[PDB]
């Protein structure tokens, strides 16, 4: 989940 | 000295997605590197000669951290779990049940006979190595935890999460001692001498703080930073340095007392999300994600 922008695409 | 010589000498290629973390092992003998591809890989320091490939873990991996007498390794992993393996068999020895999301952070203590982690769900937990079992579950914060680290005795832990705050515990009792206060925090970790505390914001900004004063004294700006937890580091064997990953693909280095800009070394093709410190010499492991996908070290 580090790799990842899911936080910040929402 | 003013600026250091760090120069690129080895390239690491075997992971087949992002890097996501990168530690050296406290005996200054092995780096290793966590990915998205379930996998951790164990290198060597100082030739970045291939060991050993470690899997277990069901989903990605955000995180590892080295035992102190360099034996044991800790996962976090987006299968709800973290897995302790003995490096040197590559055998899980144990796998901490209890998150209930992914697990972002982990660190041993000084001791290593107790392990810290966040997770998305909000929560920081404090694991027994020898049992596995949850010793403490505290409702640190609203939102997904980003950080956790054990301080230089392990008396303390500090965490960081997206809703924007940083709070220190008291590992014995669990109980929240200090909390300061909003951008994501998306980093933190004490220094080493446990009087100070670095934390990065998703706006662009490190910040050293006293934690006993409660005040900013240091403020680190000029590389990229809006969107994932990179990880930052002290750099203490040569020059006092302050050292971290950027979304622009370089790896910045600031002087900690003039936070000025010291060197920004270039060569990975995407985002360094995780560096890393030798404890002993002055070398400097890069990970970035996909695109990218490999390990840069660096010697000064």
């Amino acid at each position: 989940a580090r790799t990842t922008s899911q936080l910040y695409d929402a | 000295p003013v600026k250091p010589n760090y120069a690129l000498k080895f390239t690491l290629a075997g992971h087949t997605k992002a890097v996501s973390s990168v530690k050296f092992s406290p005996n200054g003998e092995w780096l290793a590197s966590s990915s998205a591809d379930k996998l951790i890989k164990i290198w060597g320091a100082y030739d970045g000669k291939f060991e050993k490939t470690i899997s277990g873990h069901k989903l990605g991996i955000s995180d590892v951290a080295w035992s102190s007498d360099s034996n044991l390794l800790v996962s976090a992993s987006d299968d709800k779990t973290l897995k302790i393996w003995d490096v040197s068999s590559g055998k899980c020895l144990k796998t901490l049940k209890g998150h209930s999301n992914y697990v972002f952070c982990c660190n041993f203590n000084p001791q290593s006979n107790l392990i810290v982690s966040g997770s998305f769900d909000e929560s920081v937990r404090i694991w027994d190595v020898k049992t596995g079992k949850c010793l403490k579950t505290l409702p640190a914060h609203s939102d997904p935890v980003s950080a956790v680290h054990f301080n230089r005795d392990g008396s303390l832990i500090v965490s960081s999460s997206y809703d924007g705050l940083c709070r220190i515990w008291d590992t014995a009792s669990g109980q929240c001692l200090k909390t300061l206060i909003n951008p994501p925090v998306s980093f933190v970790k004490f220094s080493p001498n446990g009087k100070y505390i670095l934390a990065a914001t998703l706006d662009n900004t490190l910040k050293l703080w006293d934690y006993s004063k409660g005040k900013c004294l240091k403020t680190y700006t000029g590389h990229k930073n809006e969107k994932y937890c990179i990880f930052a580091n002290f750099s203490v064997t040569g020059g006092k340095w302050i050292v971290s990953g950027s979304e622009d693909n370089l790896v910045y280095i600031w002087n900690l007392q003039t936070k000025e800009i010291v060197q920004k070394l270039q060569g990975h093709t995407d985002v360094v999300i995780s560096t890393a410190c030798h404890p002993t010499e002055n070398i400097i492991a890069s990970a970035a994600l996909e695109n990218d996908k490999t390990i840069k070290l660096w010697k000064s």
